[PDB]
RNA sequence: UAACCGUAGGGGAACCUGCGGUUGGAUCA
RNA sequence: CGGCCCCCUGGACGAAGACUGACGCUCAGGUGCGAAAGCGUGGGGAGCAAACAGGAUUAGAUACCCUGGUAGUCCACGCCGUAAACGAUGUCGACUUGGAGGUUGUGCCCUUGAGGCGUGGCUUCCGGAGCUAACGCGUUAAGUCGACCGCCUGGGGAGUAC
RNA sequence: GUAAAGCGCACGCAGGCGGUUUGUUAAGUCAGAUGUGAAAUCCCCGGGCUCAACCUGGGAACUGCAUCUGAUACUGGCAAG
């Protein structure tokens, strides 16, 4: 089952002509806890018209982690835009440590057992990415005695 | 910079400056209150809200706020100045503490009765 | 010595400073691509091809340009694949949801002529909705039997075709470009620094592609 | 280079691998070609050879698994005028053990493990991942 | 710049053999002469700088060489500052 | 009266004028 | 830093080469060089032109415009050290696709040619990967790295006061 | 680069950094060991006050300084290149 979580929504505008018209945003990110994920962004004259296509968005294009034990094999790094994050995987007990967009993304991903922290911007638009770009990079124990076994 | 850049001149620090002139490191100082005001606030505000003048015990001569829906303060009577600034009112960075010293204290208060001056109501 | 002998450069002096790593050093007026940094891109990008072709996926060969236009679908539509050799409509990778509904009408629009139900309404009518054939058969004739975004793009020149590769790297399916002097190579994730014209350069390589992509599964 | 030759070997063959190069070449040295034959049974590198018995030139083989390739990380850490020297209880462990990290002990050139299953220490030369 | 007659002259006195024009004992002495023969050019004119600078380079070069041979051969440091008549 | 920087002089006040530099100048100058 | 000529002089680059043998890179403080305006002494003074004076414009016009015009602009020698002193991008070195062009050296090619093929220096424009907040930079990098130095830490107050 | 930030530009002393090889040294460095690093705090395991706070045994640690015996890859010194 793919369960999705709304990250935030914020209006946002533009003026013209007449005057000035608006329109709601929204982020979303969507996965199971086995490995995969990918956000979505729509946008709409809509609270919930909005939302919709950002759902929809983040069901297609998404993700597959390299997750191990209900968390990562090692703590990966990624950042995008001025976003710097980095994650770091942690023994069974330790909750979910993160900030908004991480905490979310991986309570969808598959992670039990995380600690990360957002030291860029704390756009919920890009630390939301640039949580993904870094499961996206996790280099999974496996595979690496074949990238260089022979 | 670089280790050697930071060697000579390193990490310097930032002197915390902390805005109120009756410091000494207290949660209070007592006053003696050079008169009652009612000046007005900012731009974005109006009505005219109530401050004093108070002569601090160290001198440091220094308005605060009176807050409470009902002032009692006289020319002479003493308070005890407490702290946080208030913004409407400017250099008006204290507050005189309700329900002490020669003070008196908010009426009819039955919400909130820490703060202000009301301890246990009619019942 | 080999038939890598006919891309050697192009694109003068207007270039772009990114394409340099490749360039195996400006002479008369234009400079050239050093091959022999092109010998592993040579394959490099066609063993994903190979190898991906293996796993029964989707490859669309993007060249809207005149010269390799008529010249594309022998290597595509012939080897039954994917292409687009016109006018990269505007969401055929990411808005394909509402894209696809042109499709349709194209589709049922073919099986008009297809029996007897082309000799219905006007002779005029037929004209004027035989012209959608034209255009529906012509920006998508060639992707009509793409049921689902593809797993893999590879497109000729990477100039041109520039809106073709944004939306790709925006779903995640990867891109085969064959880039050029004064292209942008960022954009693509399997660079080929080759002369993105030349009739002979895209005719060859074009045609190599769905070589490999032929017996990918086997 | 002129001042740094160890950390210019890193840069090589880290800037060869973008490019999707084949093979890396650069001067010699003992200590080079001394930490290019870790890579090697590491995997890291397919094989790496030598020409000159005056004028030395290194000569490696960059490595790639899929589409992208396999060296993805290699960055140094005990550069001159802030050199580093651990113990074989201070030893770094790259990517959580996965990616090696070459030092240099009484023995010879050596890897995060190698030294440690020794039970000696050295001075870290780089970090590969 | 300088003369050939003058140039390759010098080089085969300071020369610890034939046509080593690469020697310190060389070089360094060579310089020498430029330097002092523009000293009289600097007298005049003054204000041309440009050209100064390269006096100053050719000094400093040729401080550079000094430090080295003291630094590889003490003897033929002091052996060589008196045939030129340095330190002054 | 393109603006600004330097420097100089002048004027109720922004600022005006001269000399040099800049594009952080619009229109095909 | 632009006419032509002579005299004294610095640096850059190429090529066969021959020679020295790490003698190198950076550099707080230090020394020196610094547009224009300005300053001192003494020269010079066509044109231009702060000041200043008329005429005009305007509600006003201590301006723009017009008629004049002094310092100054020029020379020598000494001082002042600033500029959007700008690529608003420190110096040195190694890597990393390309395209078209400019300028200068050299090798070579029926050198039969304007010419054609290379191989160095410096330099324009486009642009790929990558980098970037975006604009854009892109082998002359703002890409990938290494060595040393200068510098920044909210706006005003203020590059001001002492 | 345009957000605050490359000194107007050079030369250069001190300082920092230093191409390649062999030998050598063993200062940095690494290994072992001996001192010392007060006790109490902190931490681990475990005890006693009905529990806890608290009290308490042993260890761990005290990332340091010195000395001794080594190891010689890299940095440094010396010699010849």
């Amino acid at each position: 089952e793919l369960q999705e979580k709304l990250i935030a929504v914020n209006r946002v505008s533009k003026t013209v002509k007449g005057g000035r018209i608006f329109s709601f945003t929204a982020l979303t990110v969507v996965g199971d806890g086995n490995g995969r994920v990918g956000f979505g962004y729509g946008k709409a004259r809509e609270v919930p018209a909005a939302i919709q296509k950002a759902m929809e968005k983040a069901r297609r294009n998404m993700i597959n982690v390299a997750l191990n034990n209900g968390t990562l094999q090692h703590p990966v790094k990624g950042v995008h835009t001025g976003s710097r994050v980095f994650m770091q995987p942690a023994s069974e007990g330790t909750g979910i440590i993160a900030g908004g967009a991480m905490r979310a993304v991986l309570e969808v991903a598959g992670v039990h057992n995380v600690l990360a922290k957002a030291y860029g911007s704390t756009n919920p638009i890009n630390v939301v990415r640039a949580t993904i770009d870094g499961l996206e990079n996790m280099n999974s124990p496996e595979m690496v005695a074949a990238k260089r076994g022979k | 910079a670089t280790v050697n850049q930071l060697v000579r001149k390193p990490r310097a620090r930032k002197v915390a400056k902390s805005n109120v002139p009756a410091l000494e490191a207290c949660p209070q100082k007592r006053g003696v209150c050079t008169r009652v005001y009612t000046t007005t606030p900012k731009k974005p505000n109006s009505a005219l809200r109530k401050v004093c003048r108070v002569r601090l015990t160290n001198g440091f001569e220094v308005t605060s706020y009176i807050g409470g829906e009902g002032h009692n303060l006289q020319e002479h009577s003493v308070i005890l100045i407490r702290g946080g600034r208030v913004k409407d009112l400017p250099g008006v960075r204290y507050h005189t503490v309700r329900g002490a010293l020669d003070c008196s204290g908010v009426k009819d208060r039955k919400q909130a009765r820490s703060k202000y001056g009301v301890k246990r109501p009619k019942a | 010595m080999l038939k890598a002998g006919v891309h050697f450069g192009h694109q003068t002096r207007y270039w772009n400073p990114k394409m340099k790593p490749f360039i195996f050093g400006a002479r008369n007026k234009v400079h050239i691509i050093n091959l022999e940094k092109t010998v592993p891109m040579f394959n490099e990008a066609l063993a994903e091809l190979n190898k991906i072709a293996s796993r029964k996926g989707k490859i669309l060969f993007v060249g809207t340009k005149r010269a390799a236009s008529e010249a594309v679908k022998d290597a595509a539509l012939s080897c039954d694949q994917f292409f687009v050799n016109h006018r990269w409509l505007g969401g055929m990778l990411t808005n394909w949801k509402t894209v696809r509904q042109s499709i349709k009408r194209l589709k049922d629009l073919e099986t008009q002529s297809q029996d007897g139900t082309f000799d219905k309404l006007t002779k005029k009518e037929a004209l004027m909705r035989t012209r959608e054939l034209e255009k529906l058969e012509n920006s998508l004739g060639g992707i009509k039997d793409m049921g689902g975004l593809p797993d893999a793009l590879f497109v000729i020149d990477a100039d041109h075709e520039h809106i073709a590769i944004k939306e790709a790297n925006n779903l995640g399916i990867p891109v085969f470009a064959i880039v050029d002097t004064n292209s942008d190579p960022d954009g693509v994730d399997f660079v080929i620094p080759g002369n993105d014209d030349a009739i002979r350069a895209v005719t060859l390589y074009l045609g190599a592609v769905a070589a490999t992509v032929r017996e990918g599964r086997s | 280079s002129m001042q740094d030759p160890i950390a210019d070997m890193l840069t090589r063959i880290r800037n060869g691998q973008a490019a999707n190069k084949a093979a890396v070449t650069m001067p010699s040295s003992k200590l080079k070609v001394a930490i290019a034959n870790v890579l090697k049974e590491e995997g890291f590198i397919e094989d790496f050879k030598v020409e000159g018995d005056t004028k030395p030139e290194l000569e490696l083989t960059l490595k790639y698994f899929q589409g992208k390739a396999v060296v993805e990380s290699i960055q140094r850490v005990s550069r001159p005028g802030l050199r580093i020297y651990k113990r074989k209880d201070e030893l770094p462990k790259v990517m959580a053990g996965l990616g090696i990290a070459v030092v240099s002990t009484s023995k010879g050139v050596m890897t995060d493990r190698a030294a440690r299953q020794a039970g000696l220490g050295g001075e870290i030369i780089c970090y590969v991942a | 710049s300088l003369s050939t007659e003058a140039t390759a002259k010098i080089v085969s006195e300071f020369g610890r053999d034939a046509n080593d024009t690469g020697s310190t004992e060389v070089q360094v002495a060579l310089l020498t002469a430029q330097i002092n023969h523009l000293q009289g050019h600097f007298a005049e004119h003054k204000k041309d700088h440009h050209s100064r600078r390269g006096l100053l380079r050719m000094v400093s070069q040729r401080r550079k060489l000094l430090d080295y041979l003291k630094r590889k051969d003490v003897a033929r440091y002091t052996r060589l500052i008196e045939r030129l008549g340095l330190r002054r």
